[PDB]
RNA sequence: AAACUUUCAACAACGGAUCUCUUGGUUCUCGCAUCGAUGAAGAACGCAGCGAAAUGCGAUACGUAAUGUGAAUUGCAGAAUUCCGUGAAUCAUCGAAUCUUUGAACGCACAUUGCGCCCCUUGGUAUUCCAGGGGGCAUGCCUGUUUGAGCGUCAUUU
RNA sequence: GCUUGUGACGGCCCGUGAAAAUCCACAGGAAGGAAUAGUUUUCAUGCCAGGUCGUACUGAUAACCGCAGCAGGUCUCCAAG
RNA sequence: CGUGGAGGUCAGUGACGAAGCCUAGACCGUAAGGUCGGGUCGAACGGCCUCUAGUGCAGAUCUUGGUGGUAGUAGCAAAUAUUCAAAUGAGAACUUUGAAGACUGAAGUGGGGAAAGGUUCCACGUCAACAGCAGUUGGACGUGGGUUAGUCGAUCCUAAGAGAUGGGGAAGCUCCGUUUCAAAGGCCUGAUUUUAUGCAGGCCACCAUCGAAAGGGAAUCCGGUUAAGAUUCCGGAACCUGGAUAUGGAUUCUUCACGGUAACGUAACUGAAUGUGGAGACGUCGGCGCGAGCCCUGGGAGGAGUUAUCUUUUCUUCUUAAC
RNA sequence: AUAUUGGCGAGAGACCGAUAGCGAACAAGUACAGUGAUGGAAAGAUGAAAAGAACUUUGAAAAGAGAGUGAAAAAGUACGUGAAAUUGUUGAAAGGGAAGGGCAUUUGAUCAGACA
């Protein structure tokens, strides 16, 4: 007989994710030199809804240590973090909500 | 339709020209055998299929 | 013919391959005439018609029976 | 009438170039005429003459180039022989008749003798 | 309503004209022609379908070039031209 | 007794059997070896004084050059200078050309007559903007040429 | 009043309701620039040019799909008393 | 017994009529069949001995074609509806015009478009077929004519998605990958005053492309005009983009403008790399506010209708585009 | 030396004879159907020669009636022959709810042979 439903899901025809509206992938900073020897400051610029996600995202922007420009990251917001807050990422950083630590 | 590719316009053009009756002087030729135009086409009895 | 008497326009059947620039220059060259603007269109027998407007110095009607048609 | 080919061929580059321009003026006029006249077969022969001139004009420029390439490696692909794609690849007689140095010796020393039976 | 009232909405082309074989067998969304295979470099054809081949082989056309090969072959592929005689 | 029905015949209908035809088909046999990037097979659109097709051909368009023949072509018109002749012809032959838009199809695309780059030239007061003419730019791979890369690696400087 | 357009507001959401071409601005200060005369076309006025293809009509109880001038089907705008 | 074809033969029949077809005319055979006359016809054909097979029909819901009874029969009855006269014409229930009676009732039987058709559009001519009566009429037939753009669309952009490329699979047709384990490419001017463009920097590492005639998007409007085109022609009046450019104004001896406490003003008022910001750019419903067009309405200046009687009345014109 | 339902060029047949033979003897892989892959017909013959019917007449015309051509219009671009089903007309006959059939003879019609 027929191919049952849970076998058709794998080919992802009508079955792929509905993606058009999502903010982007949520990811920590690339574990570069700053973050693994010291820390680096950022600012959450916006905390924002991601379609089809439970929890809001936080756009957090940092300085490029190697070029003159702003590189913006997408975090999943922890409860409490706020627009304007300063976020610290790095080995030698301090232990408050929002920061990112090994 | 009503806003066509040139490809389609072209074909329609060619079509119009093939839509005359047999030029009656062919009838007079030695050994002529063609009586009338046996490939005539009419916009409401046979569709062009582009 | 009417566009020729009333409009100062020469109407030519013209190569499909050729553009508004080419039609203009070729009239200019072949007929000793100055041209204002040139509209074109594809006829339904798939051939191209150029409405050719001459400048106000020229009398296209005069120029019609000099190329020799009437 | 209708221009002759062998009479075109004694004219010069810019005599033929002009004659062409005349038939083209000619032909332009007949076509103006043709649409006032219930038949105009004279046109057939003026538009065959144009062909003729063009043919000759082209003929001459061609055996011009052909000569100034006559006798060299490399010459325009369309003055090369046509033959056939295969024929055109195909070992040349030289690269085909080629025989091993060792074989040549043999061909010389022991070639097929003419002989006869009877006595 | 599966018959004639549903035929009423037949007004979109699945196939248009094929450039290589001009046939209205050019599937728009698939971008290939169901007759001739375009734009596959090769030409669709199949041994189980012989009328189909018969319908399209060499000679069903102008043979603009191939026409003349067998004469050319007879004359040993002559270069140059023919001269003259008399009468 | 008509009318009607039916049966037979003659003349006439309907239909296209039958006989007789056959530039076709089928099958056998003999000789032969030639498609294509030098753009094939195939497609599309065109081309005649008067053609919708079939056949032919490609803007040089039912044809151009050459060669042989030696007076047609023909449905009508026509040329008329072409008939003891470098010469008729919808003739044959074919060695020379022309060969639109395409197609393996090759600058990129193509449900678009859509969109670049390069060289030479011409016009617009222009190396730069616009326009016309001509000539070019796909991919893999081989031999070679030139410019290069790598502390892969040898020598040679002071 | 009616249709439409628009504004500042308000309800809703475990729904919070595209992308890219393209245009401008700003931060920056490389640079280039005057007195015997320089800088300026984001001020005004003035010169030249603008290709290619489509454009007819029907859109339905007869111009489309249903063997057809078929009581079927087939996306939409305008809307008086 | 009969058929198509083959070898032999009758020096067979025949345009002075072969073959075929018709004939309640004749004759031979138990029969398959054979023979003849007459009519029709027009080019070939037959007897005997033998050879040969695609060789004999009433059936197979047999195949193709043709034809009947049914039968002038079922029927041509949905969508309110028609009428008088003239003209035309061989012919008029059906064409044209005038009159009258109605209908659709702006959620249209109105005015336009999208898909799809492709000339049906328009003129002239015109009735053999076709429009299940008709036909002088037609979306039929014959012959012609007609579709005008810098500003409307396409073209550009990107969406779901599609899909080349260094590659990896697969015997292979080809499958996977789309920035992916790739040495992936090009702009600004400088250096030239052998000269046309090599090197000098500095960047920028964005990695094809196709995919919307409803999404995004540079820019045009009114009037007029045709048998048939019009935001496309004519007229007038604008706008955008690219390219060139000079004249004026502005600005500078405090070189790269002043003024305003400020929000900010203005005709201008240099600005490379690099960076950033904004616009493009965005759900839905609800009431409230305002605009436009329409609706209703007073006065006045026209025109039309009704008027036995009544009505300073009924109807209508009085408009203003982009920029 | 072997192969060959393709290609080019040739000679053939106790083959088929227009429903046959290839699907196609013809503007046939056409016209037409299907979104597409694909499916795919019918359709040859006036006569030696168009001599393809001048002219008159009736008709709106198509045509009819005459005339004419021709060996023939009992060949008229419906065209060689022109069967059958099935039809019109004329003539003959029969018929009280089918028709047709067998043996036999009357009556009508028609006919062979034989006499000499
Ligand atoms: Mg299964
Ligand atoms: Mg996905
Ligand atoms: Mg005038
Ligand atoms: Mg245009
Ligand atoms: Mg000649
Ligand atoms: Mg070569
Ligand atoms: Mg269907
Ligand atoms: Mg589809
Ligand atoms: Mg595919
Ligand atoms: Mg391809
Ligand atoms: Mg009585
Ligand atoms: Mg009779
Ligand atoms: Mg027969
Ligand atoms: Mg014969
Ligand atoms: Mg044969
Ligand atoms: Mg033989
Ligand atoms: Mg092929
Ligand atoms: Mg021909
Ligand atoms: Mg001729
Ligand atoms: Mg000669
Ligand atoms: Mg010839
Ligand atoms: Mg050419
Ligand atoms: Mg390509
Ligand atoms: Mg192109
Ligand atoms: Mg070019
Ligand atoms: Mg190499
Ligand atoms: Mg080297
Ligand atoms: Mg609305
Ligand atoms: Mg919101
Ligand atoms: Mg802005
Ligand atoms: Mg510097
Ligand atoms: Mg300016
Ligand atoms: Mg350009
Ligand atoms: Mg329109
Ligand atoms: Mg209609
Ligand atoms: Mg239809
Ligand atoms: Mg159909
Ligand atoms: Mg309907
Ligand atoms: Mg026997
Ligand atoms: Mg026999
Ligand atoms: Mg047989
Ligand atoms: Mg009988
Ligand atoms: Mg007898
Ligand atoms: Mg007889
Ligand atoms: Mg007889
Ligand atoms: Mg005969
Ligand atoms: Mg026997
Ligand atoms: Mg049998
Ligand atoms: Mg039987
Ligand atoms: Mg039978
Ligand atoms: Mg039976
Ligand atoms: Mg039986
Ligand atoms: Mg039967
Ligand atoms: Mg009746
Ligand atoms: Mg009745
Ligand atoms: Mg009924
Ligand atoms: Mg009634
Ligand atoms: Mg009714
Ligand atoms: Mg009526
Ligand atoms: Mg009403
Ligand atoms: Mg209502
Ligand atoms: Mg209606
Ligand atoms: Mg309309
Ligand atoms: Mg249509
Ligand atoms: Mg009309
Ligand atoms: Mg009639
Ligand atoms: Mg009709
Ligand atoms: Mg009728
Ligand atoms: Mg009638
Ligand atoms: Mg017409
Ligand atoms: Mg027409
Ligand atoms: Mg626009
Ligand atoms: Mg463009
Ligand atoms: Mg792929
Ligand atoms: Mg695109
Ligand atoms: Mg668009
Ligand atoms: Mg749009
Ligand atoms: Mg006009
Ligand atoms: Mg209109
Ligand atoms: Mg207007
Ligand atoms: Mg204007
Ligand atoms: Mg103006
Ligand atoms: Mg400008
Ligand atoms: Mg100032
Ligand atoms: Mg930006
Ligand atoms: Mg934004
Ligand atoms: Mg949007
Ligand atoms: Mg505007
Ligand atoms: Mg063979
Ligand atoms: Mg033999
Ligand atoms: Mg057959
Ligand atoms: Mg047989
Ligand atoms: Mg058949
Ligand atoms: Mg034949
Ligand atoms: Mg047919
Ligand atoms: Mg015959
Ligand atoms: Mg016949
Ligand atoms: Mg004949
Ligand atoms: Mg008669
Ligand atoms: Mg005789
Ligand atoms: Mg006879
Ligand atoms: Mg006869
Ligand atoms: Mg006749
Ligand atoms: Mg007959
Ligand atoms: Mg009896
Ligand atoms: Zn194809």
């Amino acid at each position: 007989g027929r191919v049952i439903r849970n076998q058709r899901k794998g080919a992802g025809s009508i079955f792929t994710s509905h993606t058009r509206l999502r903010q982007g992938a949520a990811k920590l900073r690339t574990l570069d030199y700053a973050e693994r020897h010291g820390y680096i400051r950022g600012i959450v610029k916006q905390i924002v809804h991601d379609s089809g996600r439970g929890a809001p995202l936080a756009k957090v922007v940092f300085r490029d240590p190697y070029k003159y420009r702003l590189r913006e990251e997408i975090f999943i917001a922890n409860e409490g973090v706020h627009t304007g807050q300063f976020i610290y990422a790095g080995k030698k950083a301090s232990l408050n909500v929002g920061n990112v630590l090994p | 339709a009503a806003q066509k590719s040139f490809r389609i316009k072209q074909k329609m053009a060619k079509a119009k020209k093939q839509n005359r009756p047999l030029p009656q002087w062919i009838r007079l030729r030695t050994n002529n055998t063609i009586r009338y135009n046996a490939k005539r086409r009419n916009w409401r009895r046979t569709k062009m299929n582009i | 013919m009417k566009k020729v008497e009333d409009g100062n326009i020469l109407v030519f059947q013209v190569s499909m391959k050729a553009n508004k620039y080419q039609i203009k220059k070729a009239v200019k060259e072949l007929y000793e005439v100055d041209v204002l603007k040139v509209n074109t269109l594809v006829r339904p027998n798939g051939t191209k018609k150029a409405y050719v407007r001459l400048t106000a110095d020229y009398d296209a009607l005069d120029i019609a029976n000099r190329i020799g048609y009437i | 009438a209708g221009v002759k080919a062998y009479e075109l061929r004694t004219k010069s580059k810019e005599q033929l170039a002009s004659q062409l321009v005349d038939l083209k003026k000619e032909l332009a006029e007949l076509k103006v005429q043709k649409l006032s006249r219930p038949s105009l077969p004279k046109i057939k022969t003026v538009r065959k003459s144009i062909a003729c001139v063009l043919t000759v004009i082209n003929e001459q420029q061609r055996e011009a180039v052909r000569q100034l390439y006559k006798g060299k490696k490399y010459q325009p692909k369309d003055l090369r022989a046509k033959k056939t794609r295969a024929l055109r690849r195909a070992l040349t007689k030289f690269e085909a008749s080629q025989v091993t140095e060792k074989q040549r010796k043999k061909q010389i020393a022991f070639p097929q003798r003419k002989y006869a039976i009877k006595a | 309503g599966k018959g004639t009232p549903s035929f009423g909405k037949r007004h979109n082309k699945s196939h248009t004209l094929c450039n290589r074989c001009g046939r209205r067998s050019f599937h728009v969304q698939k971008k290939t022609c169901s007759s001739c295979g375009y734009p596959a470099a090769k030409t669709r054809s199949y041994n189980w379908g012989a009328k189909a081949k018969r319908r399209h082989t060499t000679g069903t056309g102008r043979m603009r070039y191939l026409k003349h090969v067998s004469r050319r072959f007879k004359n040993g592929f002559q270069t140059g031209s023919a001269s003259k005689a008399s009468a």
